[PDB]
């Protein structure tokens, strides 16, 4: 599923060598993404506004790499960021509209010093590299496995990157954790540190509430499973451009179905989905997804957007 | 046939719609 | 009515006076009518007749101020009176944007802008302009291209005057100063958008793009002044949804003339949406159309 | 006759006109 077979097939692949660390770089910055990236995790975008097609393609002709930054209160409030590099990218045009399918792969964390608008409209950010501090950490990665078993590793095999900084990220990236938290783990430099208090969060985080009532459990770690590589979590862009970044898990409550299941565009192939909402507030909470055949391995389970979730 | 842009969800009725489009943002 | 070229330079800073009541997003080349009734604004018209004749309309993003205005040059003038009470009605034209660099009061109330023409880049592809257009005649149908400006900067202007927008997209245009920009940003609404909505519930379709129709030259959207000054810029429509009407149709005033006007509202949280006009002669053709308030409407 | 300034709706009742304007206002 991490692959994003839906998005296209017939997309061009290519990747750079990165950009020195404690270098100051210029970056143009894509101002519709309103995610906080992690080092290694892969985005998928359907671009359609004629200003971001405009940028991508000129993109893909240099670097291929633009700046996804960290928004705390967004009202522009960004002093740190991550970098993407597109590593898969397709020309669409439908229904007289001109479309740009990219997925881009974030590779460096950097600190904002300057925002400009140009006069050609494109937002460009001048940033500080962040170094990657590392070290030896078998202990807590150890530490950090276990507790995986004991969540959805039960089932999962522990193909997980050797080096204590990938992992620090996947981790990062694949943990039920609100946004103000992630963004702490990314403003750590060393490896060490962050796995650390991942480690430190994995043993106090339990249940998912929904965020706009705060008064429904919506699931436990216990449920949490992956039916990719991406480890439990995962963005995923819909027909209309909106990137949802999933937690699978295979059992939830208080949630109400919106109508009959659909296959079309569905991110998990041989499944169908169903929205799901909250049986308090009526807020989109995700997708039920329900399988199309037996042979299915899972026969149901559910995806849900981080957006709508909150820790605890 | 009415489908929200957001999540898939369609409905029958657009005042529906209408009324779910409000929720993805807050209201 | 007394008719009437002040270019301020790009990059030049100027002192120019604030209409305050005003609460517009004004595009350059928008015509604006106004109706004063307060001995100051008065004061201010008279002084603007004898000098420029141009004055600021701030384009406010609330949280009062506002970043950015638009000039407007007076260019019909009629003073008159009634309850000995001495009114002044203007019709001014929108004629270039600026960033405010200070927004000060004088003692008679009336605000005093230090502001900086924007320049206006331009740049190329007629091919943007024939999509747009293209996509405008469908919307439309009665739309005269030959009435449409073959300037880049003045037809993304236009565009931005007669398009369907919410403020915060009118506000996020004007911005722009690259003329491609702003086209490519119109193109960009008018693919993402096919039907308008009552603002206060927004549970309410009220009619479709291809409901619009343009009854005179400055298109599909004007603004008009009430007989107390407050300004509706008005979409006009063949047919609409989800009002209701209020009472018997009057003709004092019709905007139109030949019409008679109902007040129509929502039919959910009952808000003023517009006016449904309606022949009063079966000569005329329309015989029924709608005029919808821009500041009661949102895109999808 | 109870007109409203803003749009010009009438009205039989005062109370009426009085809850109408409350809709422009506060809008
Ligand atoms: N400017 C501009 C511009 C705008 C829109 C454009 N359109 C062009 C034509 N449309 C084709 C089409 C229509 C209808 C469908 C039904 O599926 C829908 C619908 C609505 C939201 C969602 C989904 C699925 N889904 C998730 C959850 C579940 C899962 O597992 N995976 C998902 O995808 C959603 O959130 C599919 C494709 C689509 C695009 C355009 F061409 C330009
Ligand atoms: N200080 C001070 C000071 C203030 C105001 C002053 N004036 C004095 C003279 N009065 C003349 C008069 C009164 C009553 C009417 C009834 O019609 C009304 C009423 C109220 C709002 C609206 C309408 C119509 N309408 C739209 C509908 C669509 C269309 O086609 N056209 C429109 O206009 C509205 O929005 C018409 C004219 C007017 C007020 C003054 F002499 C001093
Ligand atoms: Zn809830
Ligand atoms: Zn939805
Ligand atoms: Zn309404
Ligand atoms: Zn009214």
């Amino acid at each position: 599923p991490t692959s994003h077979t839906y998005l296209g097939a017939d997309m061009e692949e290519f990747g750079r060598t990165l950009h020195d660390d404690d270098s100051i770089q210029v970056i143009p910055v894509l101002p519709q993404v309103m995610m906080i990236l992690v080092p290694g995790q892969t985005l998928p975008l359907q671009l359609f506004h004629p200003q971001e097609v405009s940028m991508v393609r000129n993109l893909i002709q240099n670097d291929r790499t633009f700046a996804v930054l960290a928004y705390s209160n967004v009202e522009r409030e960004a002093e740190f960021g991550t970098t993407a590099e597109i590593y898969a990218y397709r020309e669409e045009q439908d229904f007289g509209i001109e479309i740009v399918k990219v997925k881009a792969i974030g590779r460096q964390r950097f600190k904002v010093l300057e925002l400009r608008t140009q006069s050609d409209g494109i937002q460009q950010a001048k940033v500080q590299i962040l170094p990657e501090g590392s070290g030896d950490a078998e202990t807590l990665m150890d530490r950090i496995k276990k507790q995986l078993r004991e969540w959805d590793e039960n089932l999962k095999d522990d193909s997980l990157p050797s080096n204590p900084i990938d992992f620090s990220y996947w981790v990062a990236a694949n943990l039920p954790i609100d946004d103000s938290l992630r963004i702490q783990l990314l403003k750590i430099d060393s490896a060490i540190q962050r796995l650390r208090c991942e480690l430190d969060i994995m043993n106090k985080c339990t249940s998912l509430c929904c965020k706009q009532c705060q008064e429904t459990e919506i699931t436990t770690k216990n449920e949490i499973f992956s039916l990719s590589r991406e480890g439990p979590m995962a963005a995923y862009v819909n027909p209309h451009g909106y990137v949802h970044e999933i937690l699978t898990v295979y059992k939830a409550c208080n949630l109400n179905l919106i109508g009959r299941p659909s296959t079309e565009h569905s991110w998990f192939p041989g499944y169908a989905w169903t929205v799901a909402q909250c049986k308090i507030c009526a807020s989109h909470i995700g997708w039920k997804f329900t399988a199309t055949k037996k042979d299915m391995s899972p026969q149901k389970f559910w995806g849900l957007t981080r957006s709508a979730l909150i820790p605890t | 046939p009415f489908q929200c842009n957001q999540c898939g969800a369609s409905f029958t009725q657009k005042g529906n719609l209408l009324r779910h489009i409000k929720l993805h943002s807050g209201e």
